[PDB]
């Protein structure tokens, strides 16, 4: 199982960036994806969820309205898209993957920082 | 919110039979 | 099994009748209800009192427009009957609670249905749901980690027998075969 | 009309339908009373037990026989 | 469905940490603990509150007693220096939650 993240980048306030992460090693389409965000110098804070099938998606209030999650099972392919990004967004971006039958998350990619400025 | 969760027969017998009103009745056959 | 859906285009556009069942008692609305597709009653079991107990409601997304409230007591191998009329603007309740040894087939004999409750609803209902509660673990994002019988009315004829104590033992569907007619 | 043996015997059963064709109604057994559907028709000759008409009888022999 | 745990833990390498958390929902729900040292990923230590990973050694357990749970940490070495964060979620799935988070100064 490894989780690869990229599209990470410097971006202005109000401006746009979109986050992938490339899964390998499993059958991506049995397993429900988080992305997880860490501030420097903070704790880790829960960004939103992808169920297996796209059929559901939650969002944390902080980043609701304004981020997208969704996910090509045919590219084995979790994609993460910001919009009306804002100073306090920065942080580095963590996918990981849902622990199946359970609420942990066993499996996380390296992180990608997003720097908004 | 709402949460999206979507992804055989047996005889009845005779049963499903109910009170059909509610007027007491003793050791008869109503039709 | 906590409820059911009653209602036509089961959204905020007409009205539906909502019957759920809780620990303490029955609560029975009708509202324009903006129902969900696959509406429940979130469970999850207690880790320190190591007993099952409720979350949230996810059968609509909102209600308005309320024009009936009514609540009573609670009545949700053991087996529990229903029948459900809607007549002459009555919505009426029959309903029985019999315990059973059987796990495929619904059991033989016969066991009449009483009156629960005879509700002044005067709406116009089409289709249905079953309301169901969902164990917490069934709404992981992963794809892995509630069984009921439906029949239909129809207009027959029945001869009833009642006892000496007015119950009612045992009936014929005069439209059954040659015999019962 | 329906031929039956007591229920305290059998819940077989005969329906014999008046002044019918056989070939209308939809061990068919056409007879002048109308055609008689569930019962066998033998050669066998008994006493009468249930009564068809124009000759022809019922009984229960297990399965009903005409 | 807030999760609470101190700021740092102060314990001598061969001490015993105790790393505690607490808030409603954990009387409710399993905590699951992670440890993350800098530049790295945040791993399981512990799940359902006491259970261990097979990359987890002996050192490690947990424990609950209403709305607190503890992480133990045993014979610390130098090693175990990290950040410690409790998890949790809701009770219909649709949100998950991390406290502040621990820093554990050997
Ligand atoms: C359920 O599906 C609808 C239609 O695609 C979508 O708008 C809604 O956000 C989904 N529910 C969740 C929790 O994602
Ligand atoms: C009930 O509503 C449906 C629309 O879903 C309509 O077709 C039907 O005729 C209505 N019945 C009555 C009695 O209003
Ligand atoms: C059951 O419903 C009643 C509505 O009157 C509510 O007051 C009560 O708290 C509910 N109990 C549970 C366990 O949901
Ligand atoms: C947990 O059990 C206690 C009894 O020991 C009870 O008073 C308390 O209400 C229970 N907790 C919940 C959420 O029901
Ligand atoms: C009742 O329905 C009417 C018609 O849609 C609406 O204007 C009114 O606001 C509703 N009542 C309430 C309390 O919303
Ligand atoms: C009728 O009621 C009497 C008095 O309670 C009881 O002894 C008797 O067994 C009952 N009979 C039937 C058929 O229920
Ligand atoms: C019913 O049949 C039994 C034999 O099985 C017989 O002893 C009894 O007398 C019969 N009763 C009637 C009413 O025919
Ligand atoms: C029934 O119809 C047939 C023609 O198909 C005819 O030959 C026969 O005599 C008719 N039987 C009676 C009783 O009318
Ligand atoms: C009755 O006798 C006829 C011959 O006349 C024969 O064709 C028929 O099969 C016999 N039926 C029975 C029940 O013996």
């Amino acid at each position: 199982v490894q989780l690869v993240e990229s599209g990470g980048g410097v971006v202005q306030p109000g401006r746009s960036l979109r986050l992938s992460c490339a899964a390998s090693g499993f059958t991506f389409s049995s397993y429900g994806m988080h992305w997880v965000r860490q501030a420097p110098g903070k704790g880790l804070e829960w960004v939103t969820v992808i169920w297996y099938d796209g059929s559901n998606r939650y969002y944390a209030d902080s980043v609701k309205g304004r981020f997208t999650i969704s996910r090509d099972n045919s590219k084995n392919t979790l994609y993460l898209q910001m919009d009306s990004l804002r100073a306090e967004d920065t942080a580095v971006y963590y996918c990981a993957r849902a622990v199946a039958g359970e609420w942990y998350f066993d499996y996380w990619g390296q992180g990608t920082l997003v720097t908004v400025s | 919110q709402c949460v999206n969760l979507t992804t055989a027969y047996t005889n009845s017998f005779t049963r499903g039979v109910y009170y059909p009103d509610k007027v007491f009745r003793s050791s008869v056959l109503h039709s | 099994i906590r409820g059911w859906i009653f209602g036509t285009t089961l959204d905020s556009k007409t009205q539906s009748l909502l019957i759920v069942n809780n620990a303490t008692n029955v609560v029975i609305k009708v509202c324009e209800f903006q129902f969900c597709n696959d509406p429940f009653l979130g469970v999850y079991y207690h880790k320190n009192n190591k007993s099952w107990m409720e979350s949230e409601f996810r059968v609509y997304s909102s209600a308005n427009n309320c024009t009936f409230e009514y609540v009573s007591q609670p009545f949700l191998k053991n087996l529990r009957e229903f029948v459900f009329k809607n007549i002459d603007g009555y919505f009426k309740i029959y309903s029985k609670h019999t315990p059973i040894n059987l796990v495929r087939d619904l059991p033989q004999g016969f066991s009449a249905l009483e009156p629960l409750v005879d509700l002044p609803i005067g709406i116009n209902i089409t289709r249905f749901q079953t309301l169901l509660a969902l164990h917490r673990s069934y709404l992981t994002p992963g794809d892995s980690s509630a069984a009921y019988y439906v029949g239909y009315l129809q207009p027959r004829t029945f001869l009833l027998k009642y006892n000496e104590n007015g119950t009612i033992t045992d009936a014929v569907d005069c439209a059954l075969d040659p015999l019962s007619e | 009309s329906v031929i039956t043996p007591g229920t305290n015997t059998s819940n077989q059963v005969a329906v014999l339908y008046q002044d019918v064709n056989c070939t209308e109604v939809p061990n068919v057994f056409q007879t002048r009373a109308g055609c008689l559907i569930g019962a066998e028709h033998v050669n066998n000759s008994y006493e009468c037990d249930i009564p068809i008409g124009a000759g022809i009888c019922a009984s229960y022999q297990q399965s009903i026989i005409a | 469905y807030e999760l609470t745990q101190p700021p740092s833990v102060s314990v001598s390498p061969g001490q015993t940490a105790r790393i505690t958390c607490s808030g409603d929902a954990l009387a409710k729900h399993y905590a699951y603990w992670y440890r993350q040292k800098p530049g790295q990923a945040p791993v399981l230590v512990i799940y359902k509150d006491s259970e261990r990973p097979s990359g987890i050694p002996e050192r490690f357990s947990g424990s609950s007693s209403g709305t607190t749970v503890t992480l133990t940490i045993s014979g610390v070495q130098a090693e175990d220096e990290a950040d410690y964060y409790c998890q949790s979620a809701d009770s219909i799935g649709s949100s998950w939650v991390f406290g502040g988070g621990t820093k554990l100064t050997v």
